[PDB]
């Protein structure tokens, strides 16, 4: 669910800066990207593409796809490294179908882990023996994991 | 504020006749309360504007009964008495919004639109980067760049 | 407030860690709890480092490289506000703070006194004229973090709102090397810095001079004196698969 | 005979438009360009980006892309700060008036690219 | 940002395995797939109206 | 017989291209020029468009030897044949 | 990989005069005269309501 | 009306080579600037024939459907006859 | 069940499906001078034949005793046929030639070419397709040491 | 040498990307002329699955 | 309950469900109405919905009485094959064909085990032939439902009508909205054997169809395909591998041959070669070389 604007406003008579009324090509709409298709004054191939409804809708569909791409790439705190089949963990020793090939696969339902394998992200400090066997100096420190059974401040002791 | 174009003014009776569309839109009316709640003042003309328009939208689909005839003009004049009372309250909140948001804009160093008066900074209509190169109503040429209403450092 | 007699108690509470991080969903009592901790500690006359929102440091206005630290950067507008309000908050304790490891040949104009207290050091940093305040805070923040890391007797509570912004990359990026290399013309220089924008690698928070002094006291185990009761922030924008453009009103 | 002359006249006015210096395309009212000349953005422009803006002669398209690759104030330098409009940023250096954009020559066919 | 696309031969890795680029070249060998050379890595835009 | 796209015509593309050079001599195909080879006879073919790099145009890109400009305003007065 | 360099540039020039020597090559797009009626002489324009595409 | 589908089909300095011209310069000249086969002579040439150097050098006959160009010059080389009128 | 049967150990038998459309007119284009091109237009439009085979039927023993498709074989087969494999069934839609008889022959050689490259995983571990792990960036604990 | 997809909005804005000017074209939706002049050869159902 | 999910799993679900629409194996070695050997779909097309509905009652009753007869004459052939018979020596040689079996070495099947495997498959054929016959005796005209697979054979499947509207002037005065439409009914015939007598009878239903009503036929049958590992061998990758320059535009015709690649089955013996030297050069056994060359001693 997203509350941003996706469609372009239609064509009518020339709007004015009023209450609940913005001009059709303004710097506020779509982050100022309408300056490519705006007219300041209140050459035939360079005038008619600004007034075609299918043409101005396709450009917003490109700009909204650019906004969809940059937020999907800013979510990536990981990267894809081709790891061979022998040094991979036990949940990746299975036959993994490609994207949109099968049902979205659970990781391992036998161990009560119902999650998609395609969104599984492994920490880099776990695979130091696989990714860096040539260094031999432990370039990344081990992850300090907190003791869940230790009496701490959250357990009133 | 990124709306710096020249604008067209509307009479206040055309604003309130929109009703739930723009004047009493609930997303707009709740952020007008947060302006008054930040400054520590009563939202008293705003709440009584909202209580009236809450009940006005409740019966707005009902058709009025046919006025079959009265010898004296009593309930017709009384229904118009309450109707002209509801407009004067919403005339006050229409003035209360425009007074306070121009007082807030003088504090936050935010420049208004064209030909807009802020009482603390620019008593005349502040015009910045207009299509017409001179003042629209004061008949004076605009300098380049735009007029600095505030000091420099943030 | 009396940690040296209750040291085994405080080590068992934090499970040996340096402090607590408070995490949860958005809009819960995270920053509302962190402002209570400075209300708890400064009423008990304890010296507190309070960062009220970490998005002034990481997601700040502009980034400047450190004058005395090579390869490190600074948030100068966030630092002058930090060096101002920390001096006023703990003025009762920083005036009694004697400078142990601080050089006494600091640059000082006519009419100003050389700092002998940690309160006087922070007032040397933020109280100056522009642009002389830009390089003065980089000297002051580095010598503040050097003075705090050597104190092993007074408890210093360090409260940070939004430690997750200090745990990853600040939104600033590195400058392009053509800006510092120097050019004679643009048409024959084999550059496109004015033609096409590009994304350089992003600067992490560990390269900031403020967070360098914090991470020095966290990782080095010779400081059983600083308690980092911090929290995270979930003030990010929503994104649920698709995204259009946000309406400005 | 005059169409060949007007084509060379319009091409000469476009190249002199590319060579001449423009005014600052950033608007000095809005954040962060509102600040003083000795703090903030103008410090970073004076010591790191002084020759980069002077060589491109302050046209609005190169100086915004130089603000992208400088990295120390992005990405909110271009979107948050309001810039001058397209017909306002094409005015030459030392403009100081709003009549200069209509003072320019209307005889050439540079499509709005004349001084 | 701007980078160079790398390739690791199976003789270089301590555990050899078939890479994903020579599997792409094997897929392009069978089904006769045209590999556009100047296809940009930054321009991967989904048709979000349909997908 | 293949059908549909041109990717399914393997032999017919091979049979066309061998037939293309079979009838065509190189004495004929040398006279076809591209657009930039014709534009080189202009007094100035190359200048930057205002989309990307218009600021890189210098005064040495103008063919100033083939015109005469006025001394007062700076505009071109005449053209040379 | 077999045809590169001058073998590519001469083949593109040989295929250009082979394209140009064919007098009567139908390079007209389809939408230019796809509005012809068979029962009457009324001429419509494809894209508007004065033409139906199925019949 | 459909977008730019009319059957019946201006100077600019910075868009000189990109207005009413080909997209690329590596593309060859169109068919109207070459002789296809054995001809008896054309009364007119088409307006999409690009003016070359040999048009102004030889200058025998320029017949554009009418338009007879008796002013040879070097500023016309590189663009078709649509922009020349 | 029609089809050739191989008894040699270098020939594996794949039980596969073939789906096709045959359409003949009976109302208007049943017979006249337009029947010649209309029936050909129906045959060219119905040139598709769908060669479908389960990967479970490919996991049998070959003539040499070894399994035909092992785990690494179908892992190589799912990558070489990305969208042609779906719900455990390798589907091939042949649309190259106008007649369906040549599309069955073109579909057969494309199945055998895809199977022969997937059979390289039985040669050694150097032809096993690599697992793509989305390994994380270095964490904030390791970034504190920077 | 190739570039990753950008993470900021101003880099997508300020990059030299041309907009659509002429009529857009698809490789298989050009036999059908327009969405109003959508041509169908045989009147099959839109949910017709090919065996 | 209630159903709350992450959106990217929902984005993966809705794309995978539509792309895997016709990725279905119809003829499975299984139980009743799902499992079959051949699948016939006859898509009937007419202009009115009651025209295709009344034809779907006319064709289904035709294919019920015909389909019961062909299964019954097949059922009388299975019950004779299950009573007793002699095993084909071509069938016996098919089981004893592989070099190594599952248990290592040659798996010598005798005449009892090969006759056991066809008996296990003919027992499946009886239970599938009785599933067709028992469903062909159900739809009495007192109570009949030909749209359900469990009751009647064959069952009729609904398909949505192709409807395409036209918007034209009635003159710039007004606009008329008329639509072309035609309705579809699909008849799914699942037989657990391939019989050309039923395919001949199914193809001849076009000659007695209803007025202005046509049909098309879909046939999904099982067919054995041979993957020849000698014509299409599994080879190591070459020393100099291919690059993207071999996969350019117009490289599908100029750089690559069609599959398969010709490999020479003829060779000439060199000077000092013997029977073990040619087999070393050809990478084969010396007994394998003499079996193909039994003409020359
Ligand atoms: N007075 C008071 N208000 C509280 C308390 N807890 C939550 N609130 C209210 O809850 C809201 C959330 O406060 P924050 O702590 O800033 O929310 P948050 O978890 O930090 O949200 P993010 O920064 O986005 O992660 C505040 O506006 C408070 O009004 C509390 O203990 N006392
Ligand atoms: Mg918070």
């Amino acid at each position: 669910v997203s509350t941003g604007e996706f469609d372009h406003p239609p064509f009518q008579f020339r709007q004015r800066h009023t209450f609940n009324t913005t001009p059709l090509h303004d710097a506020n709409r779509f982050g100022g990207r309408t300056a490519y298709l705006r007219e300041i004054g209140p050459k035939k191939q360079g005038r008619r593409f600004k007034k075609d409804p299918r043409t101005v809708q396709f450009n917003v569909d490109v700009w909204c796809a650019q906004q969809t791409l940059r937020k999907r790439w800013k979510q990536r705190d990981w990267e894809v490294i081709e790891i061979p089949f022998r040094l991979v963990p036990r949940e990746q020793q299975r036959v993994i179908p490609e994207l949109y090939t099968d049902i979205p696969q659970m990781t391992d339902p036998a161990r009560n882990d119902f999650s998609n394998i395609r969104n599984k992200v492994y920490d880099r400090e776990e695979l130091q023996g696989v990714l860096f066997p040539a260094a031999g100096a432990m370039l990344y420190p081990p992850l300090q994991r907190v003791d869940k059974q230790a009496m701490t401040l959250d357990k009133y002791l | 504020n990124t709306f710096l174009t020249s604008s067209v003014a509307t009479p206040p009776i055309s604003v309130i006749r929109t009703g739930p569309k723009w004047w009493a839109h609930p997303e707009r009316m709740v952020r007008q309360k947060l302006m008054y709640f930040t400054l520590g003042v009563d939202q008293l003309p705003l709440r009584r504007t909202a209580v009236i328009q809450r009940d006005l939208q409740r019966f707005h689909m009902c058709k009025p009964p046919p006025r079959v005839g009265d010898s004296t003009g009593y309930k017709r004049s009384r229904a118009a008495q309450l109707n002209t009372w509801y407009r004067r309250i919403q005339y006050q909140e229409y003035h209360m919004q425009h007074l306070f948001t121009r007082h807030v804009w003088g504090l936050l160093r935010v420049y208004p639109g064209n030909t807009t008066k802020i009482q603390g900074k620019a008593d005349d209509g502040y015009v910045g980067y207009d299509s017409v190169p001179f003042h629209r109503y004061n008949r004076a040429p605009l300098p380049f760049p735009a007029r600095e209403l505030y000091e420099r450092r943030k | 407030q009396h940690w040296h007699t209750k040291r085994s108690v405080l080590s068992s509470l934090t499970n040996g860690r340096t402090g607590f991080i408070v995490d949860g969903p958005t809009g819960c009592g995270k920053s509302a709890l962190m402002c209570q901790v400075v209300h708890f500690a400064r009423s008990r006359n304890i010296v507190t480092l309070y960062v009220p929102d970490a998005k002034v440091w990481t997601h700040g206005e502009w980034c400047w490289p450190s004058t005395i630290l090579p390869g490190f950067f600074d948030a100068p507008d966030a630092a002058r506000s930090f060096l101002k309000y920390f001096a006023v908050a703990n003025r009762a304790t920083l005036t009694s703070w004697k400078l142990r490891c601080t050089p006494k040949d600091l640059p000082t104009e006519q009419g100003e006194r050389q700092p002998q207290n940690l309160y006087e050091l922070c007032e040397w940093g933020h109280r100056a004229v522009a642009p002389a305040s830009i390089d003065r805070q980089s000297v002051c923040v580095k010598f503040l973090m050097d003075e705090l890391s050597e104190e092993k007797k007074l408890p210093v509570v360090i409260v940070v709102d939004g430690w997750n912004l200090f745990s990853h990359e600040t939104h600033f990026r590195y400058p392009h090397p053509d800006f510092l290399r120097g050019l004679a013309s643009f048409n024959e220089s084999s550059t496109d810095i004015d033609l096409y924008p590009q994304e350089l690698p992003r600067i992490p928070a560990s390269r900031l001079s403020f967070v360098r002094g914090l991470n020095k006291m966290i990782l080095s185990g010779d400081d059983p004196n600083k308690f980092f009761i911090t929290c995270t922030t979930r003030d990010f924008k929503p994104f649920d698969g698709i995204s259009g453009f946000p309406n400005v009103e | 005979l005059d169409r060949h002359r007007a084509l060379a006249d319009s091409l000469r006015a476009y190249v002199e438009f590319s060579t001449s210096k423009r005014v600052e395309p950033w608007d000095a009212r809005f954040k962060p360009f509102d600040r003083i000349e000795k703090d903030g953005v103008y410090v970073l422009m004076r010591y790191m980006m002084e020759e980069k803006l002077q060589l491109c002669n302050y046209h609005h398209r190169p100086v915004k892309r130089l603000f992208c690759n400088i990295g120390l104030m992005g990405p909110q330098i271009t979107t948050k700060a309001r810039w001058k409009p397209y017909r306002f940023a094409t005015n030459p250096a030392g403009t100081s008036k709003a009549e200069r954009m209509y003072q320019r020559d209307k005889t050439v066919y540079t499509h709005g690219h004349n001084d | 940002g701007v980078h160079r696309v790398g390739y690791t031969h199976p003789s270089t890795l301590p555990v050899p395995c078939a890479q994903r680029w020579d599997l792409r070249l094997a897929r392009a060998r069978i089904f006769q797939e045209y590999i556009e050379e100047k296809a940009p890595g930054a321009w991967q835009l989904e048709d979000e109206r349909s997908m | 017989s293949p059908h549909g796209y041109i990717r399914h015509f393997e032999n017919e593309v091979r049979d066309l291209l061998q037939y293309v050079d079979g009838v065509t001599p190189w004495k004929q195909a040398q006279k076809i020029r591209t657009y930039w080879e014709v534009r080189s006879h202009h007094p100035m073919p190359q200048f930057n468009r205002p989309e990307v790099a218009m600021h890189r145009n210098t005064v040495g890109l103008l063919p100033a030897h083939m015109w005469e400009t006025d001394k007062k305003t700076g505009k071109v007065k005449s053209v040379k044949d | 990989k077999t045809v590169v360099g001058t073998h590519q540039k001469m083949l593109q020039r040989k295929v250009t005069c082979f394209q140009y020597n064919q007098y009567g090559l139908f390079k007209t797009p389809y939408y230019r005269l796809a509005n012809v009626d068979r029962y009457h002489a009324v001429q419509g324009v494809a894209g508007t309501r004065e033409w139906v595409p199925y019949v | 009306y459909p977008f730019l589908r009319r059957p019946h089909i201006n100077p600019s300095a910075p868009y000189f080579w990109s207005f009413m011209t080909a997209k690329s310069q590596m593309a060859f000249l169109p068919e109207e600037n070459y002789i296809t086969g054995d001809w008896t002579g054309k009364f007119f040439v088409s307006k999409r024939q690009v003016y070359t150097l040999q048009h102004a050098t030889s200058g025998a006959k320029v017949r554009v459907k009418i338009f007879e160009f008796n002013s040879p010059s070097r500023w016309n080389i590189g663009k078709e006859m649509n922009t020349l009128t | 069940r029609i089809g050739p049967i191989g008894l040699e150990p270098h020939q594996f038998n794949v039980p596969a499906e073939l789906g096709f459309v045959e359409q003949y007119d009976n109302l208007q284009y049943k017979r006249y001078d337009w029947q010649g091109w209309y029936q050909r237009m129906l045959d060219v439009h119905n040139r598709n034949v769908s060669l479908r085979c389960r990967i479970c039927d490919l996991q049998r023993l070959d003539g040499n005793g070894v399994q035909f498709v092992d785990m690494q074989t179908e892992r190589r087969l799912r990558i070489l046929a990305q969208h042609r494999v779906g719900m455990g069934v390798l589907k091939l839609d042949a649309d190259k030639y106008e007649d369906q008889a040549d599309n069955v022959t073109f579909g057969t050689t494309k199945l055998s070419e895809l199977l022969a490259d997937a059979r390289k995983a039985q040669l050694g571990e150097e032809y096993w397709p690599s697992v793509e792990l989305k390994v994380r960036k270095p964490s904030g604990q390791s970034k504190a040491h920077y | 040498v190739d570039q990753t997809p950008f993470e900021e909005d101003q880099t997508w804005l300020l990059h030299s990307i041309p907009v659509q000017q002429l009529e857009m074209h698809h490789h298989e939706k050009d036999l059908q002329d327009l969405p109003f002049i959508n041509h169908e050869q045989f009147p099959r159902s839109l949910e017709w699955n090919a065996p | 309950f209630p159903f709350q999910w992450k959106t990217e799993d929902w984005y993966e679900y809705e794309v995978a469900k539509v792309r895997n629409r016709r990725f279905v194996f119809e003829n499975t070695e299984e139980d009743g109405i799902r499992g079959s050997e051949v699948t016939y779909k006859i898509v009937l097309e007419g202009f009115w919905d009651h025209h295709v509905m009344k034809l779907a009652e006319d064709v289904c009753m035709f294919l019920k009485d015909v389909g019961r007869q062909i299964v019954e004459e097949k059922l009388v052939a299975v019950r004779r094959l299950l009573q007793g018979g002699a095993v084909d020596p071509e069938l016996l040689a098919a089981f004893n064909c592989a070099r190594a079996g599952p248990f290592g070495g040659l798996d010598e099947y005798d005449k009892e085990e090969v006759a056991n495997f066809l008996r296990s498959d003919l027992r499946r054929l009886e239970e599938q032939c009785l599933s067709v016959i028992n469903r062909c005796n159900v739809p009495v005209p007192g109570a009949t439902n030909i749209y359900d697979p469990h009751t009647s054979w064959p069952h009729v499947e609904k398909l949505e009508p192709w409807v395409r509207m036209a918007e034209f002037w009635t003159s710039e005065m007004s606009t008329a909205h008329y639509e072309f439409r035609k309705f579809f009914r699909v008849i799914i015939c699942k037989l657990p054997f391939q019989s050309t007598e039923f395919e001949k009878r199914m193809y001849d239903i076009r000659h007695w169809l209803h007025r202005q009503t046509s049909c098309e036929f879909h046939t999904i049958y099982r067919r054995n395909v041979i993957h020849d590992s000698a014509v299409f061998p599994t080879e190591h990758d070459p020393a100099t591998p291919t690059t993207h320059e071999h996969h350019r535009m117009f490289s599908f015709a100029l750089d690559w041959q069609s599959a398969p690649v010709n490999r020479l089955s003829t060779d000439t013996v060199h000077e000092g070669e013997s029977w073990d030297a040619v087999a070393q050069r050809l990478g084969c056994s010396v007994g394998e070389l003499k079996d193909a060359n039994a003409e020359r001693e």
